[PDB]
């Protein structure tokens, strides 16, 4: 039925999920049902429902980049599915089974790796919360006593949550404000950050400190890692302007009181920033461990000349 | 008496010499009220400190310099004294009890040193009055010429950069840089500034409210995303308390973080700071020269109170917040100081001279 | 010199049991030492030193009497007037007074500490500094300090009335509806001055113009949550309890604590003791009943006396096997054989 | 389900309830903010130049059956009196329990999933001593969406929050005066002056049978100005619950359209953006728009609409202000605070600044427009004139 309308009011209004796979499998979950039972046509008219399905969803808010991901793969498994097509449905609702048990153990697998990378008496440093890389850095409790600096960044913070979460489970962490962000990282090795999107071209599309932060990282040459799985290698080469972001209520950064000063000056809130491929030194993911510049061909492993 | 001390909570390892301090009141509570003879009214400023009641970087100055203005008119001289190595040796722990109020301070030294200075220069046979008054007018002629007479002079070369069509870009209070970048409304030339502020202790409401009512207009990006007024700047006229003979730049925490963040983008910076906050000193990095204060402001009341209060009762995880900053001299360009626009490689050059 | 410190003797209000020569002076303990020490020991307590007092005349014959640190009163406040509420209090003595002043004369005691409320003062250079314990209605902001309007219900109609700007600046004024007003006011040496000449006002109650900052000179003043109460009233039997001998005939054959009793005494037998004080040189001999209640010196009850809670007073005997409750017993008057009732005996 | 039922010169031909915003009306912001806190069927009473938005609310996303608050519009000739609206409501026997009011103009954003439980499970406690909600948002004075005729000195206990007092500043005394009677019970009086009135209320249906006897009442302030002074034997009480999140209004006057039109356009409702249901945002607050063509040397500086159809002309320099959809401003035009409508046409060489237009207008040469002057309904200035201050046209 029309749920996917509540479905496209739900991401409308906002009140994330928390990236856990939770937008991924409702898109799984739509896309799994769109397939399931509808019109049917031999060519592709499938396809053309996915397109017309797939261009009203990504008319939600364009940050939710998982959305149209897993929209787009789900269209390249059609596409080498009628590929050796040359019953469908019973082969493209099993892959795509498949493509679902595939993506209910990312967390797991892309923490496995952390005991080869961080070592005792390591001082490692992130910044802004993030659910992969707090479950990546519990797996290494089985190791030596390390620190953790965490930045206590963008505000609205959502940021101390995991120094909680990590203090009372593991290492002595402490937590700095974001303008000491360069007293600090002058005694620090092997930042790590979580991604809320990457590019293709190599980019990391994260929280609003990121730049600054990674800039410093290619000034004292210390090795930043940004642990993000797969789904979430966005294609579109970053050529739309300012539609990159998400700009909140500047309640958030000025209060409603303070009155008369708030009628000429300009507040701005950005959410996200701009990472650019010339200073991530590498990607831990979920399959391998690749490089930055390679990200490229590990995009074209995925998708179809369809990328848009 | 002096007992001090009180400090508080657990400092985050690395820096274990500097001392942690509380805002209980502290002291409060241990002096006497008749007259407590520590001090007869550096008590008072001493208490108006603590609670964070004065706080520039400027006027501290102005306040030491006041309160010493009247104890220093109010000695008496004793039978069996010369009165210069009495009163010279009767300041020291009462300067000593401001010391602990919060660590030392930024360049009052130099003017506690003047203040000994001239205070040893003293003539061996005179009156009571007359090297009293004399000290007390010498005391109100340093601050007319060196901080009042000087920060007006300071403008006038400043206007020469500022001109029509720029963008610049203050950050946080400053004492100079309102000055010379208010009195360059009046006398034309419009602009643009956007100013920038920190997480805590705010500040650049100070600014974004005693600049509304010059009428240059304004904009507020809070310290953290700096990133999208960089690629509009035309300036940053970033002003700061201490300069450090190895060209460093004491600012408050915030900055460094976002100038060696503008030369990445080819936008200029440039420091305004004055003729007597320049120190003899030198430090290489912040971790030996810093001032802790008060772990407990940080508190975000945005829902459920995630703790904050609740810290104090988990084990291994302390939080610090940092008051000082360094600017290292390759990343800054014009010193705009009260003798000529120097290079900041020559910061040792006004010294000597 | 930072401060001055004034305990000037005010005078009597309304006390019928105190009318007489009960109260010479406030000097008639309900607590166990007089009631010029409980208060002005505080003041030496914090370590001030030589204060200024005023009295007439009383107090000078108990000053020989007392023990300080150092005082040096004036006893020729030449009781004609029986007035000077802070007028001629501060403006008789204003040709001494060099310096600052705070002030706390003859009046209740008080159990909080002078630090905060001194503090309070030495920071920000107000004006002024009084205490407050928790109608006569008196609001203050949103935290401590902040005095808005304190206004009785004496000049005020069946309203209230805000001054409107000082509603658009702190704007929320939160009232605080009963405050057991306190005796401690610290002020500056301009405000004496004030009052110098133009000396028409007066009523240290009606020296609270400083409630008229508007239309610059601030006032500041702070609550608390403890045992510092008033001690002027008819209820000087509520502050009896105070909880802060050894030379005296102590019998034990009574096994008693939480109470008290006066040295040079001969205590009694057949008898037990139930939270009363009981003043010096008073004779207990014969089975007796104390009865939290409040005993002044040169008296003497034995022989089956049983009594509970009154107020004995000096210069009287019990004997007969006696049996009050809640009596205001006079003084210079005595009762043994009687069963009297809560009424007070009077002169 | 919520019922939560909405009532209803240049307001003569259109109605004040259907006037637009920035390229949209004020009866779909409400229908937007009741279907944001949740509300399964709405009841909309038409009062005065009707069945237009009979057909406008007919013709929007609401009227369509994959809609949520499924509404239900009511009119009335007869009830053509703006007081008692809620005695056709019992009358016609419609509600069942707790109603949340708000008449014409609510441009909020204010969730009302919060306050329900503090006066629900409340509610219960008392059992019936609590009627209504006001929910009133936290403000400082001389911020400018206070107006000179608004403002409250509510005077409410702590920590309990009942309203006890109440007044109406908009006479301006030179001295507001609370009674006696309120300081007169001791707990803790606390009398803000702070808020500013967000116009919204819930309400327990039983103040739908107080207004079927006291029939004298018409007014919001004349309901509470009444239940807090008389019906001294145990009426209700009066709970207000504050917010610090976004905020709705409801501002009448014109100097309130000024404001709470020129700050969503400065995107103060978060999800409220101009990008709503379209546009394209940019650096500056630029919100271009789009089928738009610009001309050569032209300079959108900050804070500007340009809704889809425009076209402005060589050496522009608009400013601080929107423009509607559909006109065409020429060259050498200059705005800056104004707000054109639906099919407007300036002319060269003009110097509009800090007025309005209305739709279907038009102006020619020299016409220098001055402050606070209001064009109206197909007017047209014409020729070389400069119209002083207040010059409303008609």
């Amino acid at each position: 039925s029309e749920r996917i309308e509540s479905f496209v009011e739900t991401l409308k209004r906002g009140g994330g999920p928390r990236s856990s796979e939770e937008m991924a499998r409702e898109t799984l979950g739509l896309l799994r049902q769109i397939i399931t039972d509808h019109r049917w046509s031999n060519a592709g008219e499938l396809m053309e429902l996915i397109r017309r399905e797939g261009r009203r969803m990504t008319a939600a808010q364009p940050s939710e980049t998982t959305v149209g991901n897993m929209v787009r793969r789900v269209l390249k498994i059609i596409r080498e599915e009628y590929g050796r097509l040359h019953q469908l449905q019973s082969n493209i609702i099993e892959a795509i089974n498949e493509l679902l048990v595939e993506l209910e153990g990312t967390m797991e697998n892309i923490a496995a790796q952390a005991l080869e990378h961080i070592h005792s008496n390591e001082v490692i440093m992130t910044i802004g919360f993030s659910r992969t890389v707090e479950a990546f850095l519990k797996e290494a409790a089985r190791k030596r006593k390390f620190h953790v600096i965490v930045a206590e960044c963008a505000p609205f913070c959502q940021g101390h949550e995991m120094a909680v979460n990590l203090s009372k489970a593991g290492i002595e962490t402490t937590v700095m404000t974001d303008a000491a962000i360069f007293a600090v990282m002058s005694r620090v090795n092997k930042v790590i950050i979580g991604t809320k999107t990457i590019l293709a071209n190599g980019a990391l599309r994260a929280v609003t400190g990121t730049h600054t932060l990674a800039l410093a990282a290619k000034h004292h040459s210390t090795p930043l890692i940004v642990c993000a799985p797969m789904f979430k290698l966005s294609p579109q080469f970053p050529n739309e302007e300012d539609s990159f972001h998400k700009f909140v209520a500047p309640e958030e950064v000025l209060p409603f009181t303070e009155g008369d000063i708030l009628e000429k000056v300009s507040v701005h809130c950005p959410v996200f920033d701009y990472v650019p491929p010339e200073l991530i030194t590498l990607f831990i993911s979920n399959i391998g461990g690749n490089a930055p510049s390679y990200i490229y061909r590990l995009m074209s492993e995925l998708y179809h000349p369809d990328d848009h | 008496q002096v007992p001090t001390r009180k400090d508080y909570g657990s400092k985050v390892s690395l820096f274990s010499h500097l001392p942690q301090y509380s805002r209980q009141n502290s002291l409060t509570q241990f002096m006497s009220i008749p007259s407590s003879v520590i001090h007869p009214a550096m008590v008072r400023l001493g208490l108006q400190y603590s609670q964070g009641l004065v706080s520039g970087s400027n006027a501290r100055c102005i306040a030491l310099l006041r309160a010493l203005q009247q104890v220093i008119q109010d000695y008496t001289t004793p039978p069996n004294e010369e009165l210069s190595r009495d009163l010279v040796n009767k300041l020291k722990p009462y300067m000593s009890f401001l010391t602990q109020c919060r660590p030392l301070s930024a360049s009052m030294h130099n003017a506690i040193k003047f203040l000994n200075k001239e205070i040893t220069s003293v003539g061996s046979s005179k009156r009571e009055e007359e090297a009293k008054s004399e000290l007390r007018a010498a005391i109100d002629r340093y601050v007319q010429e060196k901080i009042v007479l000087a920060a007006q002079a300071i403008s006038r070369f400043a206007y020469q950069k500022i001109s029509n069509g720029d963008v610049i870009l203050v950050y946080g209070c400053s004492s100079l840089v309102s000055r010379i970048l208010q009195e360059a409304w009046t006398e034309g030339r419009r602009f643009r500034v956007v100013v920038v502020d920190s997480r805590p202790w705010l500040e650049g409401r100070h600014t974004l409210r005693s600049l509304v009512h010059a009428g240059v207009p304004a904009s507020y990006l809070l310290i953290p995303a700096a990133s999208y007024v960089l690629p509009e700047v035309s300036k940053v006229l970033l002003g700061a308390h201490a300069l450090l003979a190895n060209g460093s730049v004491m600012s408050r925490v915030g900055t460094a973080q976002l100038a060696l963040v503008a030369r990445a983008h080819n936008v200029p910076v440039l420091v305004c700071c004055e003729t007597y906050k320049f120190c003899e000193r030198v430090q290489t990095d912040a971790f030996v020269s810093n001032e802790l204060d008060d772990p407990d402001d940080l508190q975000c009341k945005r829902g459920e109170h995630v703790a904050l209060a609740n810290w104090q009762n988990h084990a291994s995880l302390r939080l610090l917040n940092l008051v000082y900053d360094v600017t290292p001299p390759e990343l800054v360009d014009l010193v705009i100081t009260e003798l000529g626009m120097i290079p900041c490689s020559s910061v040792p050059v006004v010294l000597r001279v | 010199m930072e401060f001055q410190a004034v305990v000037m003797a005010v005078g009597g209000g309304s006390r019928m049991t105190d009318l007489t020569s009960s109260i010479p002076k406030p000097l008639l303990p309900v607590g166990n030492k007089p009631l010029i020490w409980y208060p002005l020991n505080l003041l030496e307590r914090v370590g001030f030193e030589e204060v200024i007092v005023v009295t007439t005349r009383d107090v000078q014959k108990a000053l020989c009497a007392e023990f300080k640190m150092k005082m040096k009163p004036d006893i020729v406040c030449i009781p004609d007037d029986a007035d000077m509420g802070t007028a001629d209090s501060l403006r008789y003595i204003y040709p001494k007074l060099k310096t600052d002043v705070l002030v706390l004369s003859c009046d209740l005691i008080t159990d909080v500490a002078l630090h905060e409320v001194v503090d309070l003062f030495r920071a920000y250079d107000a004006s002024l500094a009084m205490l407050m314990r928790k109608r006569d209605f008196i609001g203050v902001d949103s935290t401590g300090k902040r005095l808005l309007f304190m206004a009785n219900e004496a000049d005020l109609d069946e309203e209230l009335v805000i001054k409107g700007s000082i509603l658009q600046k702190h704007p929320r004024i939160r009232f605080h509806t009963g405050l057991v007003d306190a005796h401690l006011y610290c002020l500056k040496k301009y405000i004496v001055d004030f009052l110098m000449e133009n000396g028409s006002i007066t009523s240290i109650r009606s020296e609270l113009i400083p409630y008229l900052v508007r239309k610059v000179h601030i006032m500041k003043e702070g609550l608390c949550s403890r045992v510092s109460t008033l001690g002027l009233y008819m209820e000087a039997n509520r502050q009896v309890p105070k909880l802060l001998s050894s030379a005296q005939i102590v019998s034990k054959h009574l096994v008693g604590v939480d109470s008290l009793i006066g040295p040079e005494t001969q205590i009694g037998e057949k008898s037990s003791i139930k939270r009363s004080v009981i003043g010096s040189s008073c004779l207990i001999k014969d089975r007796v009943t104390i009865t939290n209640c409040l005993l002044m010196n040169s008296v003497t009850v034995e022989e089956g006396s049983n009594i509970q809670g009154s107020v004995i007073c000096n210069n009287a005997v019990i004997e007969k096997g006696a049996d009050i409750k809640d009596c205001l017993i006079g003084s210079g008057q005595r009762i043994e054989a009687k069963a009297k009732r809560v009424n007070e005996v009077i002169v | 389900p919520p019922p939560l039922q909405a009532v209803l010169p240049i307001s003569k031909d259109q109605p004040r309830v259907l006037l637009p915003l920035a390229n949209v009306a004020l009866i779909d912001y409400t229908l937007e903010f009741l279907t944001a806190t949740g509300v399964q069927e709405t009841f909309v009473f038409c009062c005065w130049k009707a069945a237009q938005i009979k057909e406008h609310l007919l013709k929007s996303k609401w009227c369509r059956p994959t809609s949520l608050n499924v509404v239900r519009i009511i009119t009335s000739e007869l009830y053509r009196s703006l007081g008692d609206v809620l005695r056709d409501v019992d009358a016609k026997a419609l509600v069942r329990s707790d109603f949340l009011l708000v008449y014409g103009d609510v441009i909020s954003n204010i969730n009302i999933t919060r306050a329900l439980e503090e006066h629900r499970l409340r509610r219960k406690l008392e059992k019936n001593v609590s009627v209504m909600t006001m929910i009133f948002k936290e403000s400082s004075p001389s911020h400018p969406t206070r107006c000179h005729e608004d403002n409250v000195v509510v005077a409410v206990d702590s920590t309990t929050n009942r309203v006890l007092h109440f007044q109406k500043t908009q006479g301006l005394r030179r001295f507001a005066f609370p009674l006696s009677l309120f300081q007169g019970s001791s707990d803790g009086v606390e009398v803000r002056y702070d808020l500013l009135d967000c116009h919204i209320s819930i309400c327990s249906p039983q103040v739908a049978q107080l207004f079927t006897d006291n029939f004298d009442y018409q007014t919001r302030d004349d309901f509470v100005r009444g239940l807090l002074v008389n019906e001294e034997i145990l009426g209700n009480q009066i709970h207000m619950h504050v917010t610090a999140k976004e905020y709705g209004a409801r501002v009448s006057n014109l100097h309130m359209y000024s404001a709470v039109c020129a700050d969503v356009i400065r995107r103060w409702v978060y999800p409220l953006t101009p990008e709503a249901n379209s546009c394209t945002h940019s650096r500056h607050n630029i919100y271009r728009g789009p089928e738009v063509s610009l001309g050569h040397g032209s300079i959108l500086e900050e804070n500007v609409l340009l809704g889809s159809g425009t076209v402005i002309g060589s050496n522009c320099f608009i400013t601080n202000s929107v423009i509607g959809p559909g006109c065409h401003i020429g060259d050498n035009v200059v705005l800056d605070q104004t707000y054109l409508w639906q099919g407007v046409r300036v002319a060269a060489g003009a110097q509009i600044h800090q007025s309005l237009l209305c739709d279907n207008a038009e102006v020619k040469e020299r016409v220098t427009l001055k402050p606070r002057s209001v064009l109206t309904s197909q007017v047209v200035v014409g020729p070389n004139i400069t119209l002083p201050e207040g010059s409303v046209i008609s």
